[PDB]
DNA sequence: ATCGAGAATCCCGGTGCCGAGGCCGCTCAATTGGTCGTAGACAGCTCTAGCACCGCTTAAACGCACGTACGCGCTGTCCCCCGCGTTTTAACCGCCAAGGGGATTACTCCCTAGTCTCCAGGCTCGAGCTCAATTGGTCGTAGACAGCTCTAGCACCGCTTAAACGCACGTACGCGCTGTCCCCCGCGTTTTAACCGCCAAGGGGATTACTCCCTAGTCTCCAGGCACGTGTCAGATATATACATCCGAT
DNA sequence: ATCGGATGTATATATCTGACACGTGCCTGGAGACTAGGGAGTAATCCCCTTGGCGGTTAAAACGCGGGGGACAGCGCGTACGTGCGTTTAAGCGGTGCTAGAGCTGTCTACGACCAATTGAGCTCGAGCCTGGAGACTAGGGAGTAATCCCCTTGGCGGTTAAAACGCGGGGGACAGCGCGTACGTGCGTTTAAGCGGTGCTAGAGCTGTCTACGACCAATTGAGCGGCCTCGGCACCGGGATTCTCGAT
């Protein structure tokens, strides 16, 4: 058996905005705060809820561009999103 | 360390917001944009730190970060 | 007697006066100002309880968690105006597809 | 506009008050009719000419109009 | 350290006598409580601030409420207020 | 009231239609049928001034009543 | 596959009028498709005179008023007269 | 039933109904499918009452639509009501011209 | 034995006037409904009784027209219609 | 080539019906043609209905909005 | 009374020309006014209760530029 | 006669408006709108004039910024031309609906 | 005068004095009024420097609101400082998308 | 009727930067607006910094750190430099 | 045109028998009873717009003869052309036969709404202390209150550029097909995220000390603010040069 | 495509002036010392604890990848829309001129809010149990996906009735011609059309206020519709009576 391109697609959108778990790994996360943080002060540590909020904000921030970049790609009358996409709503968000 | 936001955990966003299909090279640039996004924060953030004399980030001081960059994020404080 | 018992108040009049002189507002602070306040907070409280509840509701479970008051805030387009720039933690987002995706 | 204005004026307040009682014009319902009812005669004419001519006239007669009016559903 | 944990929890036996909330609900609702205090309270302070006035009042909270709330939250907010004060001078 | 449509006013109407010669009968039976347009046409005029509950006929009760034949 | 028609009601009538008389299939199909156009007529006059009026309304004053532009003469004063007496008894 | 309030035999809530769901206007008042089913019960009771006047007169005890066409067509109100419309299975009325006579 | 012309046409004329079927031959008629409507649009197919309507409405529109045609040809004190007829039938109907 | 359908004899009956009695033999042809006309424009109409409606199938209530909308009203294929 | 209308449509084409718009659909005028007359209203009602909570009769500039400021569109000069 | 193609005189336009400085709405008819406005709220109201002017300032900033955007949208679908979707969506990623 | 003592040509007493009836703080150090009359008068110093370039590039010799607008959208760093704010008079930078030209 | 405003510190930073150039009322306008408008945001910043660390005294820290999270990169950079030039002067 | 014969078609009476007309069982969906929030619909009070209506004026328009030649209607002949019957032919109709996309169905798998344990998750009782009422003044902010004077409002008159309105019209929006890319779907290999848990120690958070640094109160003189009088730089006007657009051709 | 040539803008350009900066004069109020007092930021120091890290273990997401099927960026084509004129009113604007009324500043006086202890309660924290969410788990329904069948749509193949189409001759079409009575143009006497003021009055339209009647929504329901079955009205068959046009005779 296999699914027709799409209707898994959008079985998934179902699932996880039916759901509320954050989406990105903890460890490569964390990874990335420190090396980030590195650059502008060194010998920093982190509280661990302090990296659950940067993570829970760098995916409400994604999603929300996601959803923007959606409406943008529907407004050319494609169902695909590309990077002028995302580039359009970063510039129309003042980013 | 920006190569361990994985694919996958790319596609599982843009499918929370409600995304059918994605080109291929939406990834690269979706990790640009996350990286500026964190490093203003985080300037701000250790910014922050660095006023109170201290060595560790806390929560509160991202809250107020993502806050003043019009962005307030509720529950942590 | 208690300041919210003669207001007929939940939320704690004294605290949010004591957090008004602290708060470095003004020189000053009215003796009305703490009440006014105390139930501004109270009647937003209770919608957006009320709000929470019922989709908690509607989903079989007896406590409110995050999840309903995402429900509750992004379902009323006020609240949803008063909170446009605010992120609620484990809250996720509305369901919405739009209809150019569907087969 | 080619019938006079006082007369037909006279004729519609005529045939109006048969119908109702104590009703007032204005200026532009009674040109508006009177518009209508030229029109109107002029497409009749017309199509009375049109069955003169089928009986090889030139005269239109009153059952050139009785037809035109009978094939228009009058 | 202070919270409003215990009014939300009085406020929401009121409203539903039998239902409970969740440590994290609980502190969304905390951070719901001390934003709005802080916008109003800050909006109340421009106020008094572009009058030249040294007296935060009733007043100037309802205008900050006036022009923070949408309509029909505005409306009852602003009912709510006026009750309450009225109650409470007496 | 109907002696007011005079002779030479038919004539000027059925010289616009490119009527050349006209029979002497021809204007009575064009009264008549005159008439009975008007009829109709205010009957409609009147009936929807009526609707409205005024006591003056209106242009556009009249574009109506033309309309709605 | 449920299909509605007037047909029952076009037969009550019928017994009304001619208690022996019966209606075949064709003649029925004739009436109901009456009926509908009809109904179509008098509805959408009723609609217009309401729009002309800047009402948002249809009452039974725009049927009556439908009924006296749509049915001429004689049918137009009967088919009135029905109406307000139906809408009398029905008021009370 | 509303229409045995009115003594009526046709259907005042289904009338009702297809005003709403016609889209004629946003709101109907209850007395206009009253009055409209009112009027077409008369019409109807017309055509069916000349209809069977024409049938008993070709000695017929079932109407069929050649008695609808002469019903129609000799009562002048009702031809002029639908002198544009088509009775299926009609006819025409019978004439001849006189001219056309020997 | 032979009847003069004009008796047995409205011995017909009182045949028809007097019955309800259809006069059109059914089959050709369908025919021409299929052709003219794949000149719109091809691979057309039809129910039986929308077929049927269209042959009822045409048969309905040439008996009046032929009346009306009748009328015309009378008007000039013929008997006989005549394209001229027809053609001024459509004219006074505004069809042309 | 389909007109040809409707034959000499076909348009001699609707004429007896009409009331006529006699025929110019150039008649018949002169009907096919408004026949024709009349055809194409009521079924036109009634395409673009079912092209409005997205159905492959032409119906008799597509035929009857037709000849509504033209003024020539069909009562009972409703 | 209906003044939405003396937004005229060369006006709305001058100020969509500013904006680097060189062709501009018939809907947008109409479109454009329903937008406008919603900003407007949104920055008069907060001016407007600037004045009242002064219990001022006459609407200033200073309270337009206060209610700019608060929905987050600073003008600058006119204070 | 002479005639400038569809778009030559437009871009004329553009050039002519954007080099310069002066406000592009009807000071009076702008003023009648505002009093309307603020009288839907409050019967009676005055405005002193550089209090019409601000207002007037700040509509047009907004809606040239607005068009700039919508143009944006409208190049971003390979038109020319900004239609009422593209203000939509303009304001939506704004954040303004 | 501090400000004489600072170096400086913005008025520290006069900050400081706002400060102090701003309700920012309860009390206020001797160095904040220095450092912020500082800071403001840096930064009126960069955008009346780019004004004035401005202002010569149209050769004129008075910096008028346009010069001002100029400076700043033209600067990145100026322009994010000042993103959501408005200059009357300023009008807008001439740009015309590509794709528009003939 | 006293107004106070920045107009003649404007005027002398102009004439620093600028000896043959003036400026027009609106323009001064705008000068006052920009300054203004920007103390609001550092003083501001500045007593959030104060409040959110328990400390009941605005100082230089608290500005530099209010500069340094408002203004971008270089001119943050530059702003500094200034301001602690000016403090240390100050303090000799 | 009218008298009789008459034959061929129609009408009619009477009849076997069959197919829609008529009527019941069961359902179930559309219908309807009762309730409530609401506002559109009605009703009530003003006014001055436009019309019912007329007193005079003129004058094209209209009523009334002259005659008068012209199309309208009757009438004899011609023809050509179209119905009537015969015979011929062939497509129409019955039906019979099968086939082909259409078709809604049923025929298969994978989730989702719903069940059954097992707790971690707050929920409850007692000790506690930092914080919320109290009151009697103080002093200062602020609410009435008096004039004034500027400025917001309102009207009137040119007039002048702008705006509102037909009229081409070519440019672009929109649409359909499409060759091709390339994005998603399972599989199945393999990390590598996640878990358990253990340890350390750098720093955070709190504790107490204390010392420099902030505030406030008084007097001053002097920089800044209100005007003030006055150029000259930007606004206004022909001059003119060049810099784009745009129609016949490389 | 770039090249002539013409228009047709803009861009700079000398020429000239009045209104907005600009330097000036004078006042007061506010930044400045300064002295002293009161008080918060700094500095060890201590506990512990939270977050690194370790380090081993493990199973679930990530990766690579091959397959295939569905958007994609054209590419061309239809037609319809916005634009750019050119013309004729609407009114925006400046000109002037008024004309109050509400900001505005300044005064006065009761009041209200900040304290300074001073009390007494509301609350936060620690044990002490508990109890209904999370997870493991199961049948119900959705889901695609074929895939056997209904409804038509062609093809065969005849009776068979009806079309074809011919010949005929019977008879309107129709042409021409002629006689008539009747509109037509025209000219003259008259009458009311138009229409100019000029008045006086109901009510169309409008502006405030309130309430009935309706959507609409839920909860019980019974009338109609669909199918199944019974039954004779009519419907064609056939045979007899009439009638109805047709031909000999005046």
């Amino acid at each position: 058996h296999r699914y027709r391109p799409g209707t898994v697609a959008l079985r998934e959108i179902r699932r996880y905005q039916k759901s509320t778990e954050l989406l990105i790994r903890k460890l490569p996360f964390q990874r990335l705060v420190r090396e980030i943080a590195q650059d502008f002060k060194t010998d920093l540590r982190f509280q661990s809820s302090a990296v659950m909020a940067l993570q829970e904000a760098c995916e409400a921030y994604l999603v929300g561009l996601f959803e923007d970049t959606n409406l943008c790609a529907i407004h050319a009358k494609r169902v695909t999103i590309m990077p002028k996409d995302i580039q359009l709503a970063r510039r129309i968000r003042g980013e | 360390n920006i190569q361990g936001i994985t694919k996958p955990a790319i596609r599982r966003l843009a499918r929370r917001g409600g995304v059918k299909r994605i080109s291929g090279l939406i990834y690269e640039e979706t990790r640009g944009v996350l990286k500026v996004f964190l490093e203003n924060v985080i300037r701000d953030a250790v910014t922050y730190t660095e006023h109170a004399k201290r060595k560790t980030v806390t929560a509160m001081d991202v809250v107020y970060a993502l806050k003043r960059q019009g962005r307030t994020l509720y529950g942590f404080g | 007697k208690t300041r919210s018992s003669r207001a007929g108040l939940q939320f704690p009049v004294g605290r949010v006066h004591r957090l008004l002189r602290k708060g470095n507002y003004s020189e000053r602070v009215g003796a009305g100002a703490p009440v006014y306040l105390a139930a501004v907070l109270e009647y937003l409280t209770a919608e957006i309880l009320e709000l929470a509840g019922n989709a908690a509701r509607d989903n079989k479970k007896t406590r409110i968690i995050p999840r309903h008051l995402q429900l509750a805030i992004r379902n009323d387009e006020e609240l949803n105006k008063l909170l446009g720039r605010v992120t609620i933690a484990q809250g996720g987002v509305l369901p919405n597809i739009q209809a150019v995706l569907l087969p | 506009l080619l019938i006079r204005k006082l007369p037909f004026q006279r004729l519609v307040r005529e045939i109006a008050q048969d119908f109702k009682t104590d009703l007032r014009f204005q200026s532009s319902a009674v040109m508006a009719l009177q518009e209508a009812c030229e029109a109107y005669l002029v497409g009749l004419f017309e199509d009375t000419n049109l069955c003169a001519i089928h009986a090889k006239r030139v005269t239109i007669m009153p059952k050139d109009i009785q037809l035109a009016r009978r094939i228009r559903g009058e | 350290k202070e919270s409003y944990s215990i009014y939300v929890y009085k406020v929401l036996k009121q409203v539903h006598p039998d239902t409970g909330i969740s440590s994290k609900a609980m502190g969304i609702m905390n951070s719901f409580v001390n934003d709005i205090f802080e916008r109003i309270a800050g909006e109340a302070s421009r106020l008094a601030h572009y009058n030249k006035r040294s007296t935060i009042t009733s007043r100037e909270i309802q205008t900050a409420v006036r022009l923070l709330l949408p309509g029909e939250l505005a409306k009852h907010a602003v009912s709510e207020g006026t009750k309450a004060v009225t109650k409470y001078t007496s």
